[PDB]
C-alpha cells in the first residue's frame, strides 16, 4: 500500500 | 485594536457538515492559534507544539529534547506540586500525554468542559516557569531510559536508528532522541554537567513564542476562547529563535549504492529500498511523493505486488514518501520476504524498476490524480467528527505547515496537477541512488558491524556496478499495468430520513434459529456510512489447537485471495475485517453504506465457495508458524497478560499447543474442515449508520442464503452456544505463576485481584476505587519509586467476571514489585480515609462525565452496542443506569468494598499473579522480605505456586455466566 517514530511520556 | 493579536485569519475552511466553530489568529509574540467551540462537547482540551525537537539536541547530551518533554509535567513556579497538572486532570475526567520527534514537541489533554481553564492555566505554565526540579531530574531519568529499554529488542525501534546511523554521522539524523540513564545522567555526571541547568538552558532557548503553535476546543464562544488563550499565552517570550533547517540530505554519495545485512530479533524477513529525495512539503497542494506512493503501493490488477506476490516472493509491500525533515525526505519500497523471495532479492528489485519504468513510459495520469482528488474531497466532507484530545494535538501540529484558513483542508484537498513535479520526484527514483537494506536470521554469524544504541548486528557492502548496471537497463514487463477505473468510488450520499418507528437503542428485528440481527438507523450523525458487524458462531473454530490454527489458516487465506480485488473499496473508503475467535468467526464491514453490499456479499460468496492455492497455502503456513514462534520476542508484560488469560479462562490453547498442531494442518485436511466449519452455524449482527430496516433485514438474508446455497448451513442447537467461564478463586487465596521472558532482559508482572461478578453494583465499586487510585497509583509507583515505564492499574474485565489488576514491567524483580503494590493498596486505604466528602464526590463526577462522554462517531457508538451484544449482556442503557447508582455510594461503600475483597486480610481476596522474569535471571523467589522515604510494604502470606495450568484450573470451580437483560421485540 502507499505510505501514510515518536516517544511518549506515558504507557 | 487589541495589541495582544497580530492578527485574526479569514474564515477558516471546514466540511458543511462540521457545526463545530472556527477561529484562526497570530499572537502578537507569533503563536499560531486555532480556536474551536462546541458547545455539545462533553471534554474541552488543548495542545500546543514547539517546532523544536530531538534533532535539536545538544550532541554531548543526546534524548535532551525528550527529557525536557517528561521534566514539564513534574512542576512549575506557579503550581509547584510535581503532581498538580495530573492530579487535576484525573479529578476533572482529563487525561494528558505528550510526544517528541524530530521536529516537534507537542502536548495535550483533554478535560471537563466545565474546567477548560483550571488546566489550561495550569498548562500554560510548562511553557512559562517550569522547575525542573533537582530531585524530580534524578528520579524521571530512569522513567526515560525505562522508555529506552523496552525499545531496545524491539526490531522496528532497531531498525529506525540503524537507517540513522548509517548516513552521514555529521548529520543531525544520526541523533539518538530517545535518551537514556546513560546519555541522560552518568555521562553528564562523569563531564561536570549540570543536567538542570541544560535543561534550563534548552527550554529558554528554543521553547520561544515565535515556534509555537495552540489549538483550543471548547464549549465556549470563540470570543471567550480567544481572551481565555489571550490571557494566558501572550506572556510567552519571543526570542525570535530560527526555525532548523537541514537542507543536505543525509544520504550523499558515499552512502548510496549500498547495501546492508541485518540480524533481526524475532524470525523476519524483510527487505527495504530507500531513495533519498527532496523535501516535498510544500507541495501539499499536488502530492507528486503521494502520487508515485499511489501507484508503485498499489495492490490491485496489474500491480507491483500482484507480480511479486505470483512469483510468490513476497506477501505485502508499501511505498511511499516517507518524512525526512524540513530540507529532505525518502521515498520507500518495502516488502517482506518468502523464504524463496529471500533468495531472489536481485530479481525482487529488478522488478521494482521495471514498474518504475513503465510510470516513466506512461507518464503522469491526470485521470489518476483526479480519482484521489475526488476521493480526498469526500472523505473530508464526510470525515468523522474526532475526540477532543486528538484533533488539537493535530492541527497544533500541522499549524506550523499551512495558512491558518487552510489548517483544516490541506492534508485533504488537491488542487494543482503537476506532470512536472511527479516526473522530477521519478527522476531520483534510479538504481545509481538507491539503498537496500535486508533483514534475516540467516546473517547471524554474518555479520561484522554493531549499532552502538541498540546492539544491531549487521553488514556494509556495496552493490557492484554491474547489478547495478543489470538495473538500469530495467525494461516493460507486460505483467506490469496501470490501475484501471476504481469502480467502488462511491456517488451515492444520500441520508434516508429518520423511520417513524425508529429507536435510540438497537432493537432485536429478527430472532432466528439461524440469526440474531440487532439494527439502528444512525440519529445523530448523519453520514452516509454503516457498520456491519458479524458474528459467526461455530465450535469447531476452536473445538481443539488443530482446528484453532485452521480457522486461522482460512480467514488468513481467504484475505489473501480477495486483498487484489478488496484495494479498491479500501482506497474508496470501504474497508473491512475477518479474522477467527474462540467462539467461531467476526467478520466487519465499515464505510460509505453506498457500495456496502457488494462487498459483503463477495466476502461470503467467497467464504462459502472458496478454493485454496496450495503454493498460497505453504506460504502463509510458514509465516503462522513464525508468527506463533516470534511470541517469544514480545515484552515482559505482554508476557505475563498472556499467561494471566490461559490461566483464568476455563479453554485457552497455548501458543506451544498450536505450533505443535500446525505441522498437522494439511492442505487436504483444511479442505476438509472447511465445508465443515460452515455446515452449522449461527449468526448474531449489528447493522447500524444510514440503512433502514428493510435494507437491513434484507442484507442478513442475503448473508445467510449464500451461505445456504453455497454451504447447505443450518442452524446450531441453542444449548450449543456456548460461552467460556471464568476460574474462581477460593477465598484468602494467593496464587503465582512465574516464567522467564528469554529476549528482553527486564522484568514483567500482573497482579489481578479477582473481585466477584459483574452488575451494577460491582461495577461501580470496582470502577470508583479505580478511578480514585489511577492517578495516585502512576504518581507513586513510577513518578515518586520508579518503578519502570509501563505502571497500569484499572479493572480487569473477562468472560462476565472482573477485578483489579496492576501491570508493571521494571527491571526490579517480581517479587519486590508485588511489595511495592501491596504498599501502594495501604497507601490508598488511608488516603480515602483521609480525603474530605467532597473530594469523594469529586471523584464520582469525574468518573460520571467518564463514562456519559458521548461517543463523536458512528464507529465509536456502534462498538459500544457490540460490546453489550459480544458479552451477551445487551445493557444498552447502561451508562445512565450505572451512573446514577455510582452517584449513590458513600466513602463508606468503598471502605467496606476494599477492606471486604481487597486488604490483605479481606475475607474476600482472591489474589493471581504472574512473574515474568528478565533474560539475565536463573531463577527468583515468589515472597521476599528498611525506610527510604518509602511506604512501609506489610507482611504477605506464602503463596501457592502453579505449577502446571491445566491441573490448577481443574482443582478450581467455574463461576457462572452473567445473565443477559430483556430486550423484547420479534
Amino acid at each position: 500500500h502507499s505510505q501514510g517514530f515518536v516517544q511518549w511520556l506515558m504507557n | 485594536n487589541n495589541p495582544a493579536i497580530k492578527r485574526i485569519g479569514n474564515h477558516i475552511t471546514k466540511s458543511p457538515e462540521d457545526k463545530r466553530e472556527y477561529r484562526g489568529l497570530e499572537l502578537a509574540n507569533g503563536i499560531k492559534v486555532l480556536l474551536i467551540s462546541d458547545p455539545t462537547t462533553d471534554k474541552s482540551s488543548a495542545a500546543l507544539d514547539v517546532h523544536i525537537g530531538s534533532l535539536s539536541d545538544p550532541p554531548n547530551i543526546a534524548g535532551l529534547s525528550h527529557f525536557c518533554q517528561h521534566m514539564l509535567f513534574l512542576g512549575t513556579k506557579k503550581y509547584p506540586k510535581e503532581n498538580e497538572y495530573s492530579q487535576f486532570l484525573s479529578e476533572h475526567a482529563g487525561s494528558s500525554n505528550a510526544f517528541t520527534s524530530g521536529e516537534h514537541t507537542n502536548y495535550y489533554f483533554d478535560v471537563s468542559h466545565e474546567h477548560l481553564e483550571g488546566a489550561l492555566d495550569r498548562f500554560a505554565q510548562f511553557f512559562l516557569c517550569p522547575l525542573f526540579d533537582e530531585s524530580c531530574k534524578d528520579r524521571e531519568v530512569n522513567a526515560v531510559d525505562s522508555e529506552h529499554e523496552k525499545n531496545v529488542m524491539n526490531d522496528a525501534w532497531r531498525l529506525f536508528q540503524l537507517e540513522k546511523a548509517t548516513g552521514n554521522p555529521k548529520h543531525p539524523f544520526s541523533k539518538f532522541g530517545t535518551g537514556n540513564k546513560y546519555t541522560l545522567e552518568t555521562r553528564p555526571n562523569q563531564e561536570g554537567i549540570d543536567v538542570r541547568q541544560e535543561l534550563l538552558k534548552f527550554h529558554s532557548a528554543y521553547y520561544s513564542s515565535n515556534l509555537m503553535a495552540v489549538c483550543v476546543l471548547g464549549r465556549e464562544s470563540l470570543d471567550d476562547l480567544t481572551n481565555l488563550v489571550v490571557k494566558l499565552f501572550s506572556e510567552v517570550e519571543n526570542k525570535n529563535v530560527p526555525l532548523p533547517e537541514f537542507p543536505e540530505h543525509p544520504f550523499q554519495e558515499e552512502h548510496l549504492k549500498q547495501l546492508y545485512k541485518i540480524v533481526p530479533i524475532k524470525d523476519i524477513r524483510n527487505l527495504y529500498v530507500t531513495f533519498p529525495i527532496p523535501d516535498l512539503q510544500k507541495y501539499y497542494k499536488s502530492n507528486p511523493g503521494h502520487y508515485l506512493g499511489h501507484l508503485i503501493g498499489h495492490e490491485g490488477p496489474g500491480s507491483l505486488l500482484s507480480e511479486l506476490k505470483s512469483k510468490g516472493w513476497v506477501n505485502t509491500l508499501v511505498g511511499g514518501q516517507k518524512e525526512g525533515a524540513r530540507g529532505f525526505m525518502f521515498f520507500i519500497i518495502n516488502v517482506d520476504l518468502t523464504e524463496e523471495g529471500l533468495l531472489h532479492v536481485e530479481d525482487i528489485i529488478l522488478h521494482m524498476f521495471q514498474y518504475i519504468q513503465k510510470l516513466r513510459a506512461e507518464g503522469p495520469q491526470e485521470w489518476v490524480f483526479q480519482e484521489c482528488k475526488d476521493l480526498n474531497a469526500v472523505a473530508f466532507r464526510f470525515k468523522d467528527k474526532e475526540r477532543p484530545r486528538g484533533y488539537t494535538s493535530k492541527i497544533a501540529g500541522i499549524l506550523h505547515y499551512y495558512p491558518l484558513e487552510e489548517v483544516l483542508t490541506a492534508e485533504y484537498l488537491l488542487e494543482e496537477f503537476r506532470p512536472d513535479l511527479i516526473e522530477m520526484v521519478l527522476d531520483k527514483l534510479r538504481p545509481e541512488n538507491v539503498r537496500v537494506a535486508i533483514v534475516s536470521k540467516s546473517f547471524e554469524g554474518k555479520t561484522d558491524r554493531t549499532e552502538e544504541w541498540y546492539g544491531t548486528q549487521y553488514k556494509q557492502e556495496a552493490i557492484p556496478d554491474e547489478v547495478i548496471k543489470k538495473w538500469q537497463n530495467a525494461d516493460l514487463n507486460g505483467k506490469f499495468k496501470l490501475p484501471t477505473k476504481n469502480e467502488f468510488i462511491p456517488t451515492n450520499f444520500e441520508i434516508l430520513p429518520l423511520e417513524k418507528e425508529a429507536t435510540p437503542y438497537p432493537a432485536l428485528i429478527k430472532d432466528t434459529a439461524m440469526s440474531k440481527l440487532w439494527f439502528k438507523q444512525d440519529d445523530k450523525f448523519f453520514l452516509p456510512k454503516a457498520c456491519l458487524n458479524f458474528e459467526f458462531f461455530s465450535p469447531f473454530a476452536y473445538v481443539d489447537p488443530l482446528h484453532c490454527n485452521m480457522a486461522y489458516l482460512y480467514l488468513e487465506l481467504l484475505k489473501d485471495s480477495l486483498n487484489e480485488y478488496a484495494y479498491a473499496a479500501e482506497l474508496a473508503g470501504l474497508s473491512y475485517d475477518l479474522q477467527n475467535t474462540i467462539y467461531g468467526m467476526y467478520l466487519s464491514v465499515k464505510g460509505y453504506n453506498d457500495k456496502q453490499p457488494i462487498l459483503l456479499k463477495k466476502i461470503i460468496e467467497k467464504m462459502a465457495t472458496f478454493e485454496i492455492d496450495e503454493k498460497r497455502f505453504e506460504i502463509i503456513k510458514e509465516a503462522y508458524m513464525r508468527s506463533l514462534n516470534n511470541f517469544r520476542a514480545e515484552q515482559p508484560h505482554q508476557h505475563a497478560m498472556y499467561y494471566l488469560r490461559l490461566l483464568m479462562t476455563e479453554v485457552a490453547w497455548t501458543k506451544d499447543e498450536l505450533k505443535e498442531a500446525l505441522d498437522d494442518v494439511t492442505l487436504p485436511r483444511l479442505k476438509a474442515f472447511i465445508p465443515q466449519l460452515l455446515s452449522r452455524l449461527h449468526i448474531e449482527a449489528l447493522l447500524h449508520g444510514n440503512i433502514t430496516k428493510q435494507a437491513a433485514l434484507g442484507i442478513m438474508q442475503m448473508v445467510e442464503d449464500t451461505l445456504i446455497e453455497h454451504a447447505h448451513t443450518k442452524p446450531l442447537l441453542p444449548s450449543q452456544l456456548v460461552r467460556y467461564r471464568e476460574v474462581q478463586l477460593p477465598d484468602r487465596g494467593w496464587f503465582v505463576y512465574q516464567q522467564r521472558n528469554e529476549v528482553h532482559n527486564n522484568c514483567g508482572i500482573e497482579i489481578y485481584y479477582q473481585t466477584d461478578m459483574q452488575s451494577t453494583s460491582e461495577n461501580m465499586f470496582l470502577e470508583l476505587f479505580c478511578q480514585i487510585i489511577s492517578e495516585p497509583c502512576f504518581n507513586t509507583l513510577r513518578t515518586k519509586e520508579q518503578l519502570g515505564y509501563i505502571v497500569f492499574s484499572g479493572p480487569r474485565r473477562a468472560n462476565g467476571i472482573q477485578g483489579l489488576r496492576f501491570i508493571i514491567q521494571s527491571e526490579k524483580p517480581p517479587h519486590y514489585l508485588e511489595s511495592r503494590v501491596e504498599a501502594f493498596l495501604i497507601t490508598m486505604e488511608k488516603s480515602i480515609e483521609d480525603m474530605t466528602e467532597e473530594a469523594f464526590q469529586k471523584h464520582i463526577q469525574a468518573l460520571a462525565i467518564r463514562r456519559l462522554d458521548k461517543p463523536k462517531k458512528l464507529s465509536a457508538e456502534c462498538a459500544k452496542y457490540w460490546g453489550e451484544i459480544i458479552s451477551q449482556q445487551y445493557n444498552f442503557d447502561r451508562d445512565n443506569t450505572e451512573v446514577a447508582y455510582l452517584k449513590t455510594l458513600t466513602k463508606e461503600d468503598i471502605i467496606k468494598f476494599y477492606k471486604e475483597m481487597l486488604a490483605v486480610d479481606a475475607p474476600r481476596r482472591h489474589k493471581v499473579s504472574v512473574h515474568v522474569l528478565a533474560r539475565e535471571m536463573d531463577s527468583c523467589p515468589v515472597v521476599g522480605e528498611n525506610d527510604i522515604n518509602l511506604s512501609q510494604a506489610p507482611a504477605l502470606p506464602q503463596p501457592e505456586v502453579i505449577q502446571n495450568m491445566t491441573e490448577f484450573k481443574r482443582g478450581l470451580p467455574l463461576f457462572p455466566l452473567v445473565k443477559p437483560h430483556i430486550n423484547f421485540m420479534a
